[PDB]
RNA sequence: GAGU
DNA sequence: CCGCGTCAGACTCGTAGGATTATAGCATACGTG
DNA sequence: CACGTATGCTATAATGTGTGCAGTCTGACGCGG
């Protein structure tokens, strides 16, 4: 792909899948001219050197490296390991309706709710509130719905503000080491840029108000949303799935 | 041990994306096996239902 | 050590006690930042498993 | 004390007189650069180093060479100045001459043949500034010193390597500064050996068989001898009475008439020395007694000429019968035992399968070149070449140094190559510790581990571009021809330039400067780092070499290192710390002669230190007499214990010298858990300079030092008179007694105004001097951004409570008061840097016009004619800042966009949209604007303005040089003309410009009348060179990126105030998130009606044991308490009298103050400056482990009408109420931490996607997802929540026809799932497939 | 055992004897004539010279055994056009050859996008005048200050120096840590959100309702003519000839349509008008 | 570099 | 058994862009506007 | 015919690589001699 600047960005496929044709397209050549058999005989060896690198770099011998004297990557690179695409892109995945910020009390919060930001949520449910535009008649169209949230008019707080009610949005903190490490609450929304976590599950989520950070969720779907109210609502989980104790508790 | 309880599940698409992926993968093309895709893992791999 | 901190914080200890001090502190902040590899591998082995 | 003390004297509480003051803090930076770039002629130093290690340089032939006579840097193109704004290196291009020096093939070395001597350019080296970074591209980069294992040699061994066994394998390590390294082993079975690079294990005689030893020598040098002497027929052994010791007496030992011990019996001291006094050498013995020693020489039959015996083979009764019968009756055998002198070398013999040198030579060369035919021509060129040659092989003085000590000779300098006896006695030390004499080393011991600065590694990599040249030329010296082929053809400047700019930029240990803060850089210079090229990595590094060491002491500090991954490796040298010249690492002590503490001070390397026992600086001295106390507390051998007065040697010269800088600046340190204290430390260095540059009121003193020495701030060169202050510079005149009689003397500071920091804060200088003030040299002009006259002031101090408050506090969180933030004291400043750039594409360039399809006149306003936004515009997220424009190639419009434009016509034009707009939700104001076009690119009408406005600024700047300069210059003329022939009025009334002819008699004065005529006329033709250099780079078309016709960047200026979810801490490692920002009304207030600014948290004190806060605040108190009560004077104006006497006594208040300050001396006026100071509160030092104690500090607060407990009673603002008990309060000095919310809040619902798994990108200026990782995953499996799961891996992630097709029943409404298959699985199956496995799907 | 690639063919040719002038002679002539021993020979025997030549050419183009194969093919190009019966010797004449083909070689697969010989060759001056305009100028040089030495176009000048940009690989880790590189930044820019993709089934729908609002007629002329709700964009003579044969009457009632929809646009272009951005 |  | 090899080694967040070298000179040949 | 891209040939003799780094990590579990 052609970067902005003129540049062009390759994969190290191409490189070594360029090792491979040359050397094979070069043995035809040298087959073709009946060449003595011990300049075939090389030729072979470096067909076989090139593919194993392209399949499996630094398996054989020494890995072909790049003019950075890094290894290039191989096929089996992308496979294995944690940058391969099992661990990296399949087993866990980066993912849309999210966003994070820094964490904060909120001894005011009762257990089920968590201080939201507006700005934060008027991103996260965008396309809630182009719905609800088109339904209230106030957007003629998508793009007239956006220019209207990019504005952000006092007729959007109030339809935002609608929509997050009885929508249950999913904390994380990390590391996520159990289950309650993510909990389902009901935003209450705020303005200022923080977050507002309720005290009693800092607990669960080990979470100190030192500058700690925490990830939001947008459960989308009926179903995932009834999955957040219904099984993952921090008042529905209090106790510890390890020992039959309760996880939350005043501190 | 759990290492290789892991690796001896018929799922190869467990085993793999566990460890060893290229044993792993060796040994299960040349086993001509085949996952049906019973467990939690193997599923979210494919992005399905678990 | 041979020598223990007879001082205390609200005391404040002297250069000595100090430095003494340092050793195991350093090596119990170093466990938490290399150590929970060893660990978290561990949940990663069970959570496979299971 | 200085003027600028007068204003504002620090109370110190400290009580140890200071014997050596603090150096500069940037030494190691400097003064290494120095060194690299410093033309040594004999010691070659730096880039002489370079060139003479490499060069001279002949070709391959042979008759053609190269030789290196000198170098000079050039002076830099552009300065510094320059530099940063244009994104350019400062740098100096290196000529270097050089002499093409050809010989005769027909004549011997006929050496007049061709000689062409030349000025060759190969490079330009970035040079340092005046403090210690570098400018490359236009930001400031600091390179950190770095700290490896020094060569040398080095004895180690695994302490039970095979752990089945458990037997120790001692070591040997020969590591060179540049060459293979050698390694000699022991194995289980106690044979020697040697390897090479770690290669494969080689017999350890075979070396010394490469080195010409026969097997006999070999014997000779590492065993001893034992004779046996064969007379009439019974035999007899030369006998040394102690070695006969904790063994058993095999035979009846007698001498000549006296039987000692007898068969089967243990031979203790007793009998050794009644042997040794006895005085018995010769010792008959049974011949059957033979059998086994190992015979040393050879021994040929004289009559036949055959080998009776071999060397180092086992002797027997038949060998020894027939020795004797050829007529040898004295035989020497080895001298062995199992317990003391081991027999190795005799054991390797046997396994050593080589016989003769050639052989061994051989053996070596099929280790390291296995399989490929061995010539002789070969092994002996590969022997030598690795340990023997010059070229290859250099341990450095360093290592020649290191080695000759670690073997105990006597010489430290010598040859870089390994001679024989280097490689022996590294093999018989090995072999004594083996025995048991002698102990192995360890590499954590700061005698092991040196120090190399920038210099040293800037000089390496000078080295290698000159080797990678160096192939080059002898290349082409090979095939040119003699004549036509000048020098600087041959040479290329490009692989040297290019290793260079690789090390200051590539290179790990070359990174942007930490300057959010002036402590940032100036820690960040002194750091050292155990990573990097030719150091330890992150995982290769284990838990011994991390942790504190014992030799730590001094050099290093305990407390200051990252709590990351980097534990162990980074880590901030000590105060009073320096490198050795060889270095090491090493530190100030005071000698103490008989008792006595002499003021003479001595540096001790690590090695050295362990030989003296040192006092710590703690022990109470007798009035520069003795140790007061008979019983010292001291330390040697790394280890503390009591002494004797007498038997110290040394002590301690600061109570600091144990911690870092950092660390020094934390006050009652001595009160706080090292742990936390590394946090404070580490925390400071992220305080981000407010608007407001507060001095903190409880300080230590390091704060002047760290301020002044950082070179943020602007110091004065010369003593004398402030002539003229401004805002933008300040022009003092000098002294006449420090003012030289050239030029005129008079100084001149221009003073750096709002500049972007790598951090986007905001670097400002304020002057700190008033019009017409005499200041002395040394004083500070100016302040930088967090100084405040003179000392270091990174945040603010405030009234702070200790109190839980309705859970606002939570865990650390903080309640600040509403009035912080309308004071505006926390509010900081942020300066960013937008850039458009107008590249040239396929299609045809991009332009930089306001005309842009679809703006509304409303964007169009604050865009100037050319496009730009004006100067002083206010900005918002969305707003266009510099308009830009892309030609779209052609693109199948749909049908309905047909059918749309046939409609309404507006057909869409051929230029597209590229504009630079303020990125979303930043907002502040344009402040400057740059422009960057290409030499021969029509000017926009904006950047032509922009010249304007630098010419005739240009023209302004240097003609109040000239003008302060001649006035300046003709005041002195005034004054020398007086001098002889005095009319002062009389000379003023025709004018000046005809001055310079009047002389005066034949005298010196009349010879400084010359001087200053030479110099105005000097100036005069310099002034013109100097404007025609500024129009030259003001009309200056940049040489851009190929393609980048021209480049606008605009400086955005943004005020932030702190709000909920902004960082917070004090110096003990007290964190905290401010949580709510309470209205004053509700702030806790006490008696007096004054509200506290921040509510802190008890509960985090008891748990922390960070006590420093608490001590810090009650001290805080009374600093403010005086300062209330000096107010409360001023406000009532007793008078000069009143203030003085209070404040004298206060000054001196404590019990063994060690300053004294006496106002007598202050004149009246210098009293009153001082309490109009004071009044916002008294400032006060406490040093680290010197400081107040808590009965000085009860004492100050009494001195302030304040309670002894620090507690005071205190009201709910809310119900007026007071609380049920008192409550700590004090002043707390507070920072801000570069951790703003404001950059840390993030939210996606829909964006761009990756390339190739399609999933969404990462990183909020990605506008990216958060990863929902394998743990946050197996939470949802956990709780059971399948369809939230799916949800994440498929439509909000790659599913492309899912997510498109569930935004859309999102809008509509109906929130169903509508999920297919990730994108990121087609794309393993075919990685899988692409491989040669075949992966199908079996379908239903 | 050395499996070393290198190690192995090195060891085999060593074991082939160097040649005389008189013996290449005589060999060489059968080797025209055609004696397939005799050309193996020579080349076998030869092969040491190619590697000598390819330890020099080496250094930053490629791998030592790829330039020995290229230079390989070079040796056999000289020994089937050598001349016996010219007094020249092999060597001397087969060094151009090996040289020839392996500086040929790495300028086409040197580089990852191939550049023309003529295209490298211009390339090449251009970099060693810049050269001997730095050993002067101290200062590295401009595009305009090696057009100036040329007599050139600058534009010439920089268009080569752009195509010198050399390429960038998408797995290399940024900063430092071995964690994201260029794909993990780099973003589809092709492939629209879901944002756009929306807007767009928005858009071609409302154009459908509006479509409906006109008459039977206008409205299948249009879908018809516009290949709206049709497939192809039929032209005035496909669409007459469906319809109504007079072509010209497609283009009035066309005409007719377009003016209809501006009507609209005028009474409830207040949702039309938001779509300009 | 931030919280574990 | 020994010794050499291969395999594993927590989770989210951040920052910043980026590097190098060099391939002669000319004559003939093939494909598209 | 011209422009861009390609193939081609050259004659003193020259005839076996190296090059620039790697820094050593660790506790475990198998696999040829
Ligand atoms: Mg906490
Ligand atoms: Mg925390």
């Amino acid at each position: 792909v052609p970067l902005d600047g003129g540049r062009f960005a390759t994969s190290d496929l191409n490189d070594l899948y360029r090792r491979v044709i040359n050397r094979n397209n070069r043995l035809k050549r040298l087959l073709d001219l009946a060449a003595p058999d011990i300049i075939v005989r090389n030729e072979k060896r470096m067909l076989q050197e090139a593919v194993d690198a392209l399949l499996d770099n630094g398996r054989r011998g020494r890995a072909i490296t790049g003019s950075n004297k890094r290894p290039l990557k191989s096929l089996a690179d992308m496979i294995k390991g944690k940058q391969g695409r099992f661990r990296q892109n399949l087993l866990g995945k980066r993912v849309d309706y999210s966003g994070r910020s820094v964490i904060t009390v909120g001894p005011y919060l009762r257990l089920h709710q968590c201080g939201l930001p507006k700005k934060m949520a008027l991103e996260l449910f965008k396309p809630f509130i182009y719905g609800k535009l088109e339904l209230r008649g106030l957007a003629t169209t998508i793009k007239a719905a956006k220019k209207m949230v990019e504005r952000e008019e006092a007729v959007v707080w109030d339809i935002l503000d609608e929509v997050i009610r009885e929508h249950p949005v999913l904390l994380n903190r990390a590391p996520t080491l159990h289950r309650l490490g993510i909990q389902a609450f009901e935003p209450v929304l705020i303005e200022g840029k923080a977050i507002q976590l309720h005290p009693l599950v800092c607990a669960a989520y080990n979470a100190d108000f030192d500058g700690d950070q925490m990830a939001v969720h947008v459960p989308l779907t009926l179903e995932a949303q009834l999955e957040a109210r219904a099984l993952m609502m921090s008042t529905n989980n209090i106790l510890s799935p390890a020992n039959g104790e309760p996880i939350i508790v005043p501190s | 041990g759990i290492t290789k309880a892991s690796l001896a599940t018929e799922s190869f698409i467990s085993a793999a994306s566990f460890q060893e992926t290229t044993r792993v993968l060796t040994e299960a093309a040349v086993a001509g096996k085949r996952d049906e895709l019973r467990g939690l893992k193997e599923n979210v791999i494919v992005g399905r239902l678990i | 050590i041979e020598t223990p901190i007879t001082a205390n914080f609200r005391e404040g200890l002297n250069v000595l006690q100090y430095f003494i001090s340092t050793h195991g502190a350093r090596k119990g902040l170093a466990d938490t930042a290399l150590k929970t590899a060893n660990s978290g591998y561990l949940t990663r082995r069970l959570v496979d498993v299971a | 004390y200085s003027y600028t003390e007068k204003k504002r004297i620090r109370k110190d509480f400290g009580k140890r007189p200071q014997v050596l003051d603090v150096p500069y803090l940037l030494s190691i930076q400097l003064d290494s650069f120095q060194k690299f770039i410093e033309q040594d002629p004999e010691g070659q130093y730096g880039l002489e180093a370079a060139f003479r290690s490499v060069f001279p340089i002949q070709s391959y032939s042979g008759n053609s060479e190269l030789q290196y006579v000198s170098y000079r840097l050039g002076e830099p193109v552009f300065d510094v100045q320059e530099c940063q704004i244009r994104g350019v290196t400062y740098s100096a291009p290196l000529r270097v001459k050089l002499r093409l020096v050809i010989y005769e093939r027909e004549a011997p070395e006929g050496t007049v043949k061709d000689i062409k001597e030349q000025e060759v350019y190969m490079g330009e080296i970035p040079l340092m500034t005046d403090n210690g970074t570098f400018v490359i591209n236009g930001t400031e980069r600091v390179i950190v010193s770095q700290l490896h294992r020094s060569p040398g040699v080095f004895f180690d061994s695994d302490k039970g390597k095979t752990h089945s066994s458990g037997k120790v394998l001692y070591n040997a390590r020969i590591i060179p500064y540049r060459g293979s390294w050698l390694d000699f082993e022991f194995d289980p079975k106690d044979n020697l050996f040697v390897r090479i690079d770690r290669r494969r294990k080689l017999p350890a005689t075979i070396i010394l068989r490469a080195l010409n030893y026969t097997t006999e020598q070999i014997l000779d040098l590492f065993f001893e001898k034992v004779i046996f002497e064969i007379r009439d027929n019974k035999l007899q052994m030369e006998l040394v009475p102690e070695r006969l010791r904790g063994e058993t007496a095999s035979f009846d030992i007698e001498a000549n008439g006296k039987v000692y011990v007898e068969k089967g019996r243990r031979i203790t001291a007793r009998h050794i020395r009644q042997l040794e006094k006895d005085d018995v050498k010769l010792i008959e013995v049974p011949v059957e007694y033979i059998a086994g020693k190992v015979v040393a020489k050879d021994y040929i039959d004289e009559s036949t000429g055959e080998l009776i015996c071999a060397a180092n083979m086992e002797l027997s009764l038949d060998l020894l019968a027939k020795l004797s019968q050829s007529g040898h009756k004295r035989i020497e055998t080895l001298f062995t035992n199992d317990l003391d002198h081991g027999p190795y070398i005799s054991e390797t013999l046997r396994v050593d399968p080589t016989n003769d040198r050639l052989s061994a030579l051989v053996e070596i060369y099929r280790m390291m070149r296995p399989g490929e035919p061995p010539t002789r021509e070969a092994a002996e060129s590969l022997f030598e070449n690795l340990f023997f040659s010059e070229d290859r092989y250099d341990l450095s003085a360093v290592g020649r140094m290191k080695f000759n000590r670690s073997l105990l000779r006597e010489e430290i300098e010598g040859s870089g190559i390994l001679s024989k006896d280097d490689i022996i006695d590294v093999m018989k030390k090995l072999i004594d510790i083996r025995n048991g004499k002698g102990e192995v080393d360890d590499i954590d011991h700061l005698g092991n581990r040196r120090i190399r600065s920038v210099g040293e590694m800037a000089e390496n990599q000078f080295r290698v571009g000159l080797v990678r040249v160096e192939r080059a030329v002898k290349e082409r010296l090979s095939l040119g021809d003699l004549d036509t082929l000048m020098p600087q053809d041959m040479i290329n400047a490009k692989p040297i330039s290019a290793a260079v700019k690789e090390f200051f930029g590539s290179s790990q240990l070359s990174q942007f400067m930490d300057q959010n803060n002036p402590l940032s850089e100036i820690t960040h210079k002194r750091r050292i780092s155990a990573l990097g090229p030719g150091g330890l990595t992150r995982e290769r590094a284990g838990f011994e070499v991390r942790d504190v060491h014992p030799t730590h002491y001094g050099r290093v500090c305990p407390i200051e290192t990252p709590e990351g991954p980097n534990i162990g490796l980074i880590n901030s040298l000590s105060v009073y710390a320096q490198t050795n010249e060889y270095g090491f690492l090493e530190t100030p002590y005071r000698k103490v002669t008989d008792g006595v503490v002499t003021d003479e001070i001595h540096y001790l390397s690590a090695i050295e230190e362990g030989n003296y026992v040192i006092a710590q600086a703690n022990s109470n001295l007798d009035e520069e007499g003795h140790f007061v106390e008979d019983l010292v507390t001291c330390r040697s051998k790394g280890e503390s214990s009591l002494f004797s007065r007498d038997q110290v040697d040394y002590m301690d010269v600061s109570t600091q010298q144990v911690v870092s800088v950092g660390a020094s600046l934390i006050p009652f340190l001595e009160h706080d858990d090292a742990n936390r204290a590394l946090m404070g430390a580490n925390m400071q260095r992220q305080a981000v300079p407010t608007l407001r540059a507060d001095k903190p009121l409880v300080g230590t003193g390091m704060e002047r030092a760290v301020a002044v020495d950082s070179g943020v701030t602007a110091v004065a060169k010369r003593g004398g008179v402030v002539q003229y202050v401004d805002a933008s510079r300040i022009v003092i005149k000098v002294n006449e007694d420090e003012m030289y009689p050239g030029e005129a003397g008079i100084d001149i500071y221009n003073l750096t105004k709002y500049t972007r920091s790598n951090q986007n804060t905001c670097i400002n200088q304020m002057p700190c001097v008033s019009l017409g003030e005499p200041v002395e040299r040394g004083d500070v002009l100016a302040d930088g951004p967090s100084t405040d006259l003179g000392e270091l002031a990174l945040g603010q101090n405030m009234r702070v409570a200790f109190m839980p408050w309705n859970g606002y506090n939570f865990e650390d969180s903080i309640l600040v008061s509403e009035r912080v933030v309308q004071e505006d004291r926390f509010t900081t400043i942020h300066i960013q840097e937008l850039a458009c750039v107008s590249r040239d594409t396929k299609l045809g360039p991009e332009e930089i016009t306001a005309d842009i399809p679809n703006v509304g006149e409303a964007a169009l306003s604050k865009l100037d004619e050319s496009g730009i936004v004006y100067i002083g515009a206010e900005v918002t997220g969305g707003d266009i800042l510099v308009g830009k424009v892309t030609p779209k190639g052609e693109t199948q419009l749909t049908p309905e966009e047909k059918l749309l434009r046939a409609i309404f016509g507006e057909k869409a034009s051929d230029v597209k949209d590229s504009s630079l707009r303020v990125p979303n939700g930043v907002s502040g104001t344009v402040i400057d604007v740059q422009v960057f076009t290409r030499d021969g690119v029509e000017k926009d009408k904006r950047a032509l303005e922009i010249e304007e406005m630098q010419l005739k600024q240009a023209k302004k700047d240097l003609s109040e040089e000239l003008q302060i300069l001649e006035a300046g210059l003709f005041s002195r003329i005034r004054a020398v003309l007086v001098a002889g022939g005095v009319e002062a009025e009389k000379l003023d009334k025709l004018p000046r410009d005809r001055w310079l002819e009047l002389g005066l008699t034949d005298e010196e004065k009349q010879n400084q009348l010359e001087q200053l005529a030479e110099q105005y006329d000097e100036l005069k033709h310099e002034f013109e060179k100097k404007l025609e250099a500024k129009r030259r780079k003001i009309t200056q078309g940049d040489d851009l990126a190929p393609g980048v016709l021209k480049i606008v960047k605009v400086y955005l200026a943004v005020k932030r105030r702190i709000q909920p979810g902004d960082k917070m801490a004090g110096r003990h490692g007290n964190k905290g998130v401010i949580s709510k920002i309470n209205p004053i009304e509700d702030m806790p207030y006490d008696e007096n009606g004054t509200p506290v600014d921040i509510v802190l948290n008890p509960l985090g004190v008891p748990s922390r044991m960070n006590i420093g806060q608490i001590l810090e605040t009650h001290l805080g108190m009374a600093a403010k308490g005086i300062g209330d009560k000096i107010n409360a004077m001023l406000k009532q104006q007793q008078e000069v009298a009143k203030l003085r006497e209070f404040i004298q006594r206060a000054y001196d208040l404590g019990a063994d103050v060690r300053q004294k300050v006496d106002l007598s001396t202050f004149s009246d006026e210098e009293v009153m400056r001082l309490a109009e100071n004071l009044r916002k509160g008294m400032p006060i030092a406490t040093p680290v482990f010197d400081g107040a104690k808590e009965a000085e500090i009860k004492e100050l607060l009494k001195l302030g009408d304040l309670p002894t407990s620090g507690q005071i009673r205190l009201y709910d603002g809310r119900t007026g109420e007071q609380f049920e008990r008192p409550v700590t309060v004090g002043y707390m000095y507070m920072l801000k931490l570069n951790h703003l919310v404001d950059d840390k809040m993030h939210a996606r619902s829909t964006g761009s996607y990756s390339l190739v798994t399609q999933q969404p990108l990462g990183g909020k200026a990605q506008f990216g997802g958060q990863r929902f990782g394998e743990m946050e995953v197996w939470a949802l499996e956990a709780y059971g929540a399948a369809y939230t799961l799916q949800e994440m891996l498929t439509v909000k992630s790659d599913d492309v026809n899912g997510r498109t097709k569930m935004y859309k029943n999102i809008v509509d409404g109906n929130h169903q799932m509508e999920p297919g298959m990730p994108e990121s699985f087609n794309v393993l199956l075919k990685e899988i497939r692409s491989l040669g496995i075949n992966i199908e799907l079996e379908d239903e | 055992r050395v499996l070393d690639a290198t190690q192995l063919y090195l060891g085999e040719i060593g074991y082939s004897p160097l040649l005389t002038a008189e013996e290449e002679v005589y060999f060489a002539r059968r080797a025209l004539r055609g004696d397939v021993a005799s050309r193996r020979r020579m080349i076998e025997s030869n092969l040491r010279l190619v590697v000598k030549i390819a330890r020099r050419y080496g250094n930053r183009g490629l791998a030592l055994l790829d330039l020995i194969e290229e230079g390989n093919l070079g040796l056999i190009r000289a020994v089937e056009k050598f001349d016996p019966e010219r007094g020249f010797r092999f060597s001397t004449y087969a060094t151009w050859w090996i040289r020839q083909t392996i500086e040929r070689a790495i300028m086409n697969q040197t580089r990852t996008i191939r550049l023309p010989i003529h295209i490298v060759k211009e390339l090449n001056v251009y970099l060693r005048t810049a050269r001997e305009l730095s050993h002067k100028l101290d200062h590295e040089p401009s595009a305009e200050e090696i057009a100036e030495q040329l007599d050139k176009p600058v534009d010439d000048v920089s268009r080569m120096l752009r195509l010198n940009e050399r390429i960038t690989s998408v797995d290399t880790p940024l900063g430092g840590d071995s964690e994201k590189a260029l794909l993990d930044i780099l973003a589809d820019e092709k492939e629209n959100g879901p944002e756009d993709t929306t807007q767009d089934d928005d858009m071609k729908q409302s154009i459908v309702k509006w479509l409906f609002e006109l008459n039977a007629k206008q409205r299948e002329v249009l879908a018809r003519r516009f290949g709206l709700l049709g497939y192809e964009a039929a032209t005035l003579e496909d669409v007459g000839r469906e319809i109504g044969l007079t072509r010209e009457r497609v283009r009035q009632i066309q005409v007719e349509g377009l003016r209809r929809l501006r009507e609209i646009l005028q009474t409830q272009g207040l949702n039309i008008e938001a779509l300009f951005l």
